[PDB]
């Protein structure tokens, strides 16, 4: 009983998960080849009209800075008023980092508000191998959820990933999410128009447009960006040859 | 009365008002996502609200019941204040549509203002071995006992292996009726003087 152990020793049960030959590396190789150059834009999203972000996106990764990450923050009031449906493609995916509190409920409201249904729930399970409190909390919270949503109505790329990410709990005040979420997303081969809202200089990445208030530089040009998906490139999965 | 008790019944039809109040409710419903499943309306209509005044509810959910169970939770009068994740491993501590599923979810709801519970002793991740397809991990009962020691608890849709001390277990594949608490026995005999639960 690892629960009983955690009560006795402070080692989270997930410290005891181990190992966390079909090589899905040509996928990652094909992704790398089709990736657009990284594009990024400093923008104060509370003051910025997201409709300027074109074309519509096949994938949106939404990482609002929640108050619970710190122990400008966005409340679920602010997040729910983002017009995400105005930039999402009719068939597209969202990945929303929800924290571990009321966000598990309000994030689902958001997804429905914006026209998606939740398809998966990706749990970021944080180990404390190197270092063995909400008022409403019944339990010590040791994980965060990233909700996957689909909207709208295969290929050669199948599912290879599990819905858990296991890493060590980062140092206090480190708000970065595990880069492994980018891998789960890119492994799907969802399309090439990928947007990361509330990204940072540290999260900029090939194949993605990053938009955030703390970016120090911008290179986004709406016409240049759209040219990466012009014919005959419009409908690629991101996982096929150039 | 400390030792295990159970009632073989259709939980749709049992009059649960006879059971008293419980510090903890746990339910592992047969969501309609087959054997003896309940429709969404039947789940909504279950008389959970009479089971507690102040306490916690543990609700296992998968697939679209992740949303449906949140609805039920709120309809029955609970706020979801935690969510337990059971990471599924084999005997060697390795993890067993768009993603392969390595975990199972249990919502934690609160009703009223529970007092004297040991909140924060356990964390919200369980790591435990899979057994039969239908077998929740027995670690949940220890977390619940440490959270609320000695108090009365009730399980909905349990199976014979789930009967535990301090717990009354309900389900339609239990063996008859086994009741030991004198207050429950009295109210049961009054409600069901010929020992049959219909309609
Ligand atoms: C429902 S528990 C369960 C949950 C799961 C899913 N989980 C497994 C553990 C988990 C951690 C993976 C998480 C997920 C799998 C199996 C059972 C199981 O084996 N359960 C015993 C059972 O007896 C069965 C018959 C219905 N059942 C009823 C049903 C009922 N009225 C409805 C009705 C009756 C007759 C006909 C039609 C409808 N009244 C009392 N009990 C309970
Ligand atoms: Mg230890
Ligand atoms: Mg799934
Ligand atoms: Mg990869
Ligand atoms: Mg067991």
């Amino acid at each position: 009983d690892y629960c009983q152990h955690f009560v006795d020793t402070g080692h989270r049960p997930q410290n005891f998960i181990r190992d966390v030959r079909e090589l899905i590396r040509l996928k990652d190789e094909l992704i790398a080849k089709s990736n657009t150059p990284p594009m990024y834009l400093q923008a104060d999203i509370e003051a910025f009209d997201i409709r300027e972000l074109t074309p519509k996106f096949d994938v949106i990764l939404l990482e609002p800075p929640l108050e619970e990450y710190y122990r400008k923050c966005w409340t679920w009031d602010d997040i729910m008023k983002l017009e995400i449906d105005e930039i999402a493609a009719p068939r597209s995916f969202i990945f929303l980092w929800c924290g571990s509190g009321e966000g598990l409920d309000l994030g689902r409201v958001c997804l429905r508000k914006w026209g998606y249904r939740r398809c998966e729930d990706i749990c970021w399970i944080k180990t404390n191998k190197n270092n063995p409190l909400d008022p409403k909390a019944v339990f010590q919270r040791t994980k965060e959820h990233c909700l996957m949503g689909i909207k709208g109505t295969d290929f050669i790329h199948a599912n290879v990933d599990i819905d858990l990410i296991i890493t060590e709990e980062p140092e206090i005040g480190n708000i970065e999410k595990p880069v492994e979420i980018f891998h789960i997303i890119e492994h799907f081969c969802l399309g090439r128009r990928r947007l990361h809202l509330f990204g940072r200089d540290s999260t900029i990445r090939p194949g993605w447009l990053t938009v955030g208030p703390t970016l120090t530089n911008s290179n986004y040009n709406a016409e240049t960006y759209a040219s990466y998906f012009s014919a005959p490139n419009s409908y690629l999965t991101g996982c096929t040859e150039e | 009365l400390f030792p295990p008790q159970w009632i073989c019944c259709d939980i749709r039809y049992l009059d649960v008002s006879i059971l008293g109040k419980f510090a903890v409710v746990m339910a592992d419903p047969p969501w309609d996502i087959p054997y003896g499943t309940l429709t969404d309306d039947e789940m909504r209509r279950l008389n959970i609200p009479v089971l507690q005044d102040d306490g916690f509810l543990f609700l296992w959910v998968t697939g679209r019941a992740m949303e449906l169970g949140r609805e039920c939770l709120n309809l029955w009068g609970y706020e979801r204040v935690d969510e337990i994740i059971w990471v599924k491993t084999n005997q060697l501590q390795r993890i067993i549509h768009w993603l392969n599923h390595g975990k199972e979810h249990c919502l934690v709801g609160v009703k009223g203002n529970p007092q004297g519970f040991n909140q924060g002793l356990d964390c919200d991740v369980i790591v435990a071995e899979v057994r039969s397809t239908s077998h929740k991990p027995d670690e949940i009962y220890g977390m619940i006992e440490r959270l609320s020691p000695g108090t009365r608890k009730i399980e909905l849709f349990g199976r014979p292996h789930n009967v535990q001390p301090n717990w009354i277990t309900l389900g339609n594949q239990l063996d008859g009726i086994h009741l030991l608490d004198p207050d429950v026995v009295a109210r049961f005999k009054q409600r069901y003087p010929d020992g049959i639960i219909s309609k």
